[PDB]
């Protein structure tokens, strides 16, 4: 299929309670491989997947140097943003940054991203051409002008079109046994009576990888959305994912209902019926 | 592999 | 400043069988800001040895976290997860449910 690398950075100011909390996290597709916690003991970038341990000291020394520089810039931004927004020093505020690259089946560059959020909302992102900026508001115009001046787009494009994808590839090779697996869902249905009149059918997908999956109910061969319930795909905690969907049906009518499961692990989509 | 770019807002 | 209330799901890592060691999960998502308070409960008593994931977030910028602990379930023992967040008027409690 297609693959991606993503980094996720969060800084949270804590007034009078010291310096900002900073958490950084690295991902290939749906597998976390790297992390930094400003409040952990190591003060180093740390591995979170087996295959990244194949990397030598220069890598760990290069990543730590970088993640610390990212933290330093988020420390400055929390202060700067406060000015741009004319906020007091009493409250807590959040800076978020996300970036990385997507490759298609041929592992070549499809798309790159680089976006910033202040207190829960878009602040500034890089447009899909990776050559200009979209400022979400008037305050972000000040930032956009500074980064246009310092040629940041061009430096980020070089990253997103080359370095990102080169290293994305390398990860995929190095961790082939995990990153390139497919675990097909283990599926089953359950039945629970709400009263004499109604029952809940629940279609389960368990232990699948990657996380992308569809579950859809049908009644007599047609899409059914009314009186259904879908949870967010959740992690199992062993690197696999789980998800379920439910429908409330009239007692005696169960058989009309099918549950349909698409996943990269299912060449042919599964149909489950209670019967 | 993170980027070198850490420009300030 | 945009604030969102977390979703809560309580569940196990593997299908639960009595006398088989497992993991109890409390997955909280779609919330902002990041500060949150999750505790796992055994018969209303706070478990001690409780690990959680490294904070990350989604396309919409809301946070998510996996709280987990080893345990061996039984007929008697009830489990819940306790969550508190600036968007809650009071801490929410969600019981684990074996079938659903």
């Amino acid at each position: 299929g297609s693959h991606s690398m993503r980094y996720f950075f969060t800084s949270v100011s804590r007034p009078g309670r010291g310096e900002p909390r900073f958490i950084a996290v690295g991902y290939v597709d749906d597998t976390q491989f790297v992390r930094f916690d400003s409040d952990a003991a190591s003060q180093r970038m740390e591995p979170r997947a087996p295959w990244i341990e194949q990397e030598g000291p220069e890598y760990w020394d290069g990543e730590t140097r970088k993640v610390k520089a990212h933290s330093q810039t988020h420390r400055v931004d929390l202060g700067t943003l406060r000015g741009y927004y004319n906020q007091s020093e009493a409250g807590s505020h959040t800076v978020q940054r996300m970036y990385g690259c997507d490759v298609g089946s041929d592992w070549r560059f499809l798309r790159g991203y680089h976006q910033y959020a202040y207190d829960g909302k878009d602040y500034i992102a890089l447009k899909e051409d990776l050559r200009s900026w979209t400022a979400a508001d008037m305050a972000a115009q000040t930032t956009k002008h500074k980064w246009e001046a310092a040629h940041v787009a061009e430096q980020l494009r070089a990253y997103l079109e080359g370095t990102c994808v080169e290293w994305l590839r390398r990860y995929l090779e190095n961790g082939k046994e995990t990153l390139q697996r497919t675990d097909a869902p283990k599926t089953h249905m359950t039945h629970h009576a709400v009263s004499d009149h109604e029952a809940t059918l629940r279609c389960w997908a368990l232990s699948f990888y990657p996380a992308e999956i569809t579950l859809t109910w049908q009644r007599d061969g047609e899409d059914q959305t009314q009186d259904t319930e879908l949870v967010e795909t959740r992690p199992a905690g062993d690197g696999t994912f789980q998800k379920w969907a439910a429908v409330v049906v009239p007692s005696g009518q169960e058989q009309r209902y099918t549950c349909h499961v698409q996943h990269e692990g299912l060449p042919k989509p599964l149909t489950l019926r209670w019967e | 592999h993170m980027t070198e770019v850490v420009r300030r807002c | 400043m945009i604030q969102r209330t977390p979703k809560i799901q309580v569940y196990s890592r593997h299908p639960a069988e009595n006398g088989k060691s497992n993991f109890l999960n409390c997955y909280v998502s779609g919330f902002h800001p990041s500060d949150i308070e999750v505790d796992l409960l055994k018969n209303g008593e706070r478990i001690e040895k409780v690990e959680h994931s490294d904070l990350s977030f989604s396309k919409d910028w809301s946070f998510y976290l996996l709280y987990y602990t080893e345990f061996t379930p039984t007929e008697k023992d009830e489990y819940a997860c306790r969550v508190n967040h600036v968007t809650l008027s009071q801490p929410k409690i969600v019981k684990w449910d074996r079938d659903m």
